[PDB]
């Protein structure tokens, strides 16, 4: 009713259908700070010990 | 069919089998979502389907998975020794066990001992030999060179090592049980499973041609049984039974997946559930 | 829409595009979208590495598990699960363990180092998985350790 | 798999086009025929209309043709009757609303039986009345003297397709359904039954 | 069994197979959520066994799916006049390929030549003929009428067109290769797959009686092999081999699903994975 | 093999089959998301492969599943008539049908009249007997004890109750059709299915050894066919054909799951889809 | 090989040739700018290589162009009387001349008179016949059925209609010029071009199989020469030489472009420069 | 010639061919805009014919391209198996396909069976042998060592495998079909294409001298056909057709480009459109 005599339509669509609830889990990568922490200071030469 | 398998084959095969299983799963998922219409199923598969999230393979086209399989197969079974990291494949000892073999043994392979004492004929699941001369009980007549496993049925005029109906060894040898004169015949039948997989023979027939048109100097079209026997006879001597299965799974899955990508039918269970 | 059927609708994530009025080709539009999107994506991970994630700390009650995507509790309201499908939610939560491995960094000119990595599970779409993998592969270029640098 | 939801590409219609070099010339001749009154309808006086119905046997598809004047036949030896001729004329008139004006190719149904003797017979004995029309003759001859099934069988036998083929093709293209409705036909579909036919007046 | 296949059979089959697949997928979901409560499984399935979003199924009960299956089967294989009006058989321009056949060819159909020079007997997977009169080498002795494909296990005193152990054509012809007088015997075995699907043989047995009780004048109970032979023999000659696969897939999917809805067990892979 | 199947066997078998199905599903789920990291797949499975949702299992590790399987098997099939008062066996009001049998009938158990008349030998898929003396038409020559259903092929010089190529009874009785002199041989082949499940033959071989290492005085290693025949022979008479299938499914699934938990490969379809 | 050329073949062939030319131009444009990187050439091509702006294509992948080629070829050459309603064939007012033929005439086709006076053999670029009986000078001995054009070299004992070394008519006839005894030999070599294109023969070989796998009943694989001769012999007589060239160009270009889509090598000039 | 081809020849060839195509395209680009003034075309090309953006090349003058070609040729085909780190090789697996061969097979290469039974003489495109002694039908006569694809014409007194006039295998074997005594002669003509690219033969002759004046110990001036026969004979056995094609394409393109940079005429199509 809110559409004209001429219709605007879509030929293709894409969506994901899952049959098992446990297929929603995926994986990502992170750095292990505990064993490979991020460096916080640059390398410097030794001078002015105090 | 000449080919040189490297010792790093299990590492390549663990990746190839995963790629094949992912492609089969994507094919099934996009196959259940097709509505009959203007576009053929080939166009639908080539457009919305073929999208897999797998590291080390940066192609979401059917052709991309096709040449990933080509490269992995060429590295694993034809070039020779080659380190997996060279092609971006991480080489890791920790891998997954492949599914167990389900190929029914119809033409089991045996090798007669020297001296021409006996003559061998084949049947659907049994071997029958005839004695050309007199033979005394307690000597070999046949031995399977292709490993076999399963139950034994209808053993006549001969004896095999078995308990409860199950063959004790993977390579049983038949020994005459009572001396026989006058050119009689001894029959041994089996209900056993050989090396390979049974489901998906239609896809293999076209996949072997697909990958023989490329490696024509190495591979020729043949039946699945002959291909499995040639592949098994060429494995390196010093490798465990765990790595052999992993190699052979990819060795058989590459042709069937290449064929499945042509005829967009279903996929066997031993490919999907890896 | 029904039992054991879950639909994951593709929601627009990026709205940046420029239609080619000259209508010369179609690859120009895709390149414009990709380039404009990567301009903004690279500006958010300039000097940062993905290190922080949400978790339940390990204890006697079990190993360390991840709660990283959208909470599993919200799916009961979002999907209208029955009492026989809600029972599968706790065993999904208890199965989201974190796996550890190693990755190699550095070129021949620099030193070949080794960094430890984690692979945490999250609940979400595969498009998010692909985007996050692209971000991780882009961010972890040109990394090295302090001992190789000192050498 | 051969099937289309387009009326012009049904198995009973023939595509025609002049030789690809003579297309501009045949356009001038069609305008010459439009200057004269060279068009038949189902509403004009039958005395005038019957003067401009000249079916021609087709031997090749490379023939010039005008949308409001051409009706085609294939070389045959069978002789049509008055009812078959009226059914075919009504079919060809109501089938021309869907003709493709923009393109250079025209589509026309072919008549399996020879209608020339019937047309000459009718033309010899028609008077100049002010109210008789072709549609009136169709209504008096086909609708009021035949059942819907018999007329449908006659129409099916007047084109190549069999009765079952018309009933099947009517379901794919709605344009054919509209065309048959204009000819005062009604189709009722019920499960586990063959289709029944009735006129519009009795439904 | 008399049956008349119309020209729109692939279109009807493409809807019937989808309906069968949807019904099978609903049963597996019901099995996982049963809960072993006061209601029996049959009562539980009756309330929740209806397909949703499927046009042409008026009822929300398995009775509606049964009626739809009956209508589609009757239209496709029995009467050319009836054509269902509530299903989307209008947008049937293209059809999805069915899963490949998996039925083992145990009893393979052959036709002897008009000469009467041979004796036909059958075995589990092989056929052998005895020669009534002396036969010159290099002539046809047998030829199959039911298409098969696969390897060849053992051929003696005969030759077939095979390369690498794989049959060339789907209708192999057995030709004598050596002169052989005085009532000899020639044996040929095949490891092949006939047209059909092996799993669900019990479900077919239950469903064929249900399907034949309604159509007592057209369909009678019989084995799956005879059913397939007659159905394939009744196909039109001028039909593409891709449509024949769809027709033969639906012809078996309908009885299997009919028998599945009565015995509430699982479904075969070739039905559910369509 | 000595064992006593009590009257509560179906109730125990339902819980056992549910536990086995859940274990197999969890195994495939954890197999689908192994990251090939530092930890091996076996340790990953030992980490998460045992956490399934069901009341009664004391531990959330694969060892707990093994212990529960042992307890259920002992209570259901062995001399101990004890009740496992830990599982949800209060709400066992209604049980679910098990999947249909898929085991090919290669060796079929048969019994002679025993009067003393026919010599019987076994074959790959058929049987044949030779008459020691002349026999009249219409007398019993051989009957089967293991129930069997399927089609019949290669019926020569004998008669079977068959219509349309399909067997009419589950225990066919072979009778002589024509009087036969001079000690001729009669044959009968069957393309049928016996009681049991075909897929997963090796996993049964590992599991039967594992559980015979524990119940040494009751259970000994032995093939699947013989195991199933004895298990069927020990079923009580006052038991529905639906309950007997429930007992047999768990009886075969327990060894298969026990062997599957050690060789971390896939699982058979008849175990997963319960 | 059976086929019926419809009466609107030039209009179909113009669209088909334009489509093939656009595909070739896109292939070479993508081939020139493929910088060696992470993706291989085929993933690069199968992603942007199918985006062609032309009426009738319902996809942006090479599968769409392949299916368009299939439909156009079936409509133009095969027995199927299906008119492609989605291309621009209905609106065509004029056609473009196709490139001139460049196929060398190595095996020129000749038909002997019914007398039996001569025996015909073949060489690289000539024919020669030997008289069996006395023949007087001034009568036909040979004539070419396949159109040819070019110069004449090394004629012996025969006269051909030519001025300045250039053949006069497109179908020259060979007549004796000297009364000769029986067993005399006469030759005629030609530096001419037959109907067809000489380049892209491997592509034709690998595309004729591609389009014969689909239309198995109508088209069989063969050489380019035989294919072109059959196409020319099946042309209707009421055809101008300008329309026949337009039909033959598409008839040969369809297999070449089909094989080009498989092996992503270059394209012949007569295809791209249409 | 003496030369050793390493396992990484395809990687070097894929860079050499790209460099050759770039140089040829630049040559035509500069040839299109030549001012035709007081300066000759040689000075114009020497001033503006260089490539500025390719990694590996260290000068913007043509001499840089020449020196890069020298390095690549020496690395790929000569004794020193030196891997050029200066050019950037990232994946040794990715290889753009080269254009198909276009060289007509005039002097086909065949070897006699070694029985000293036939005499061999050559012609324009056919070989023909005369029997020295009596020969029976059905035995080998000749076989080709240089692979050949194409059609077959004028086959007399011999048999070759063919389908529709087209050769089946790439190395056909000629076997006699009739018992032929008394020193008869058989012929076999082929309208086929050998290995290499016929076009641009003038540039090859002038470039082979240029690159033999440098590698005089390994390369000598000769014809293109002999050069390609030896180059193909030196290919490793463990080499697919996809890689050997690239190796041979570079092997022919290097002399052609070297001679084209001296005589500034055009470039062949197979060099431009790589």
């Amino acid at each position: 009713a809110v559409e004209m005599y001429v219709a605007v339509r879509i030929s293709r669509f894409q969506l994901e259908v899952l049959r098992d609830l446990h297929d929603l889990v995926r994986s990502r990568t992170y750095l292990d700070v505990s064993k490979s922490p991020l460096a916080t200071t640059p390398i410097r030469v030794v001078e002015y010990v105090r | 069919m000449n080919l040189e398998i490297n010792n790093f084959a299990p590492a390549i095969s663990s990746i190839g089998s995963q790629l094949c299983s992912l492609s089969a799963q994507k094919l099934l998922t996009c196959r259940k979502q097709y509505g009959n219409g203007a576009k053929s199923f080939e166009e639908f598969y080539a457009e919305i389907g073929g999208i897999i999230g797998m590291m080390g393979i940066n192609s979401q086209t059917p052709s991309g998975i096709r040449e990933a399989i080509y490269r992995l197969y060429q590295s694993a079974f034809l070039f020779g020794d080659i380190f997996p990291e060279s092609f971006g494949i991480q080489n890791t000892q920790n891998i997954k066990p492949p599914p167990g073999f389900t190929a029914p043994a119809k033409k089991l392979e045996v090798v007669l001992p020297q001296g021409g004492a006996f003559d061998l004929i084949y049947n659907n699941g049994e071997i029958r030999v005839t004695t050309t001369r007199n033979v005394q009980a307690g000597d070999l007549v046949c031995t399977v060179t292709f490993p076999i496993q399963g139950s034994v049925i209808a053993t006549r005029n001969c004896h095999v090592n078995e308990i409860g109906g199950q063959l004790t060894t993977t390579r049983p040898e038949i020994i005459a049980s009572v001396p026989m004169p006058a050119r009689t015949v001894i029959v041994a039948s089996f209900d056993a499973i050989e090396i390979g997989y049974g489901e998906g023979d239609d896809l293999f027939a076209i996949g072997i041609a697909i990958l023989s048109n490329r490696f024509n100097g190495q591979i020729t079209p043949m039946s699945r049984h002959n291909y499995m026997t040639q592949m098994f006879a060429n494995l390196p001597a010093n490798m465990s039974e765990r790595d052999s299965s992993a190699v052979l799974h990819f060795a058989q899955a590459a042709p069937v997946v290449l064929g499945m990508m042509e005829r967009l039918t279903g996929a066997p269970k031993w490919v999907l559930d890896y | 829409p029904e039992e054991n059927v879950y639909i994951l609708l593709p929601i627009q994530a990026y709205t940046g595009g420029v239609i080619d009025r000259r209508d010369a080709s179609f690859s120009n539009f895709a390149y414009s979208i990709a380039s404009k999107l990567m301009m903004e994506l690279s500006a958010a991970t300039h000097n940062k590495i993905f290190t922080d994630y949400t978790r339940i700390a390990a204890s006697a009650l079990g190993p360390e598990i991840s709660t990283e995507g959208m909470p599993l509790f919200s799916l009961i309201e979002s999907l209208e699960l029955t009492e026989a499908e809600t029972s599968r939610l706790p065993v999904i939560q208890d199965s989201m363990v974190i796996q550890k491995s190693t990755a190699t960094v550095g070129n021949a000119q620099q030193g070949i180092s080794t960094i430890n990595i984690k692979r945490v599970p999250f609940v979400g779409s595969a498009f998010q998985q692909v985007i996050d993998q692209l971000l991780w592969e882009y961010s972890t270029t040109s990394l090295t350790t302090k001992e190789q640098r000192r050498q | 798999m051969n099937w289309s939801k387009a009326i012009n590409f049904q198995p009973f219609m023939l595509e025609t086009r002049p030789p690809l070099t003579t297309i501009p010339i045949m356009d001038q001749l069609v305008e010459i025929g439009e200057r004269s009154n060279q068009k038949w309808s189902m509403t004009d006086r039958l005395f005038f209309a019957i003067r401009k119905i000249n079916p021609i046997f087709v031997t090749s598809s490379q023939i010039p043709s005008k949308f409001d004047y051409t009706i085609l036949q294939m070389p045959t030896q069978l002789i049509a009757s008055l009812k078959e001729t009226l059914l075919f004329l009504a079919f060809s008139y109501y089938l021309r609303e869907y003709q493709d004006k923009v393109g250079q190719m025209k589509f026309y149904p072919v008549a399996m039986k020879n209608m020339i003797p019937i047309v000459n017979y009718l033309k010899d004995r028609v008077h100049n009345n002010f109210d008789t029309t072709l549609e009136q003759a169709y209504r008096q001859n086909v609708v009021h003297t035949l059942s819907a099934s018999d007329a449908f069988d006659l129409l099916s036998g007047m084109i190549a397709t069999t009765r079952l083929d018309l009933i099947q093709r009517t379901r794919i293209c709605p344009e054919l359904l509209n065309v048959l409705n204009k000819m005062s036909f009604i189709l009722i579909y019920a499960p586990n039954r063959p289709s029944i036919l009735s006129w519009k007046n009795q439904s």
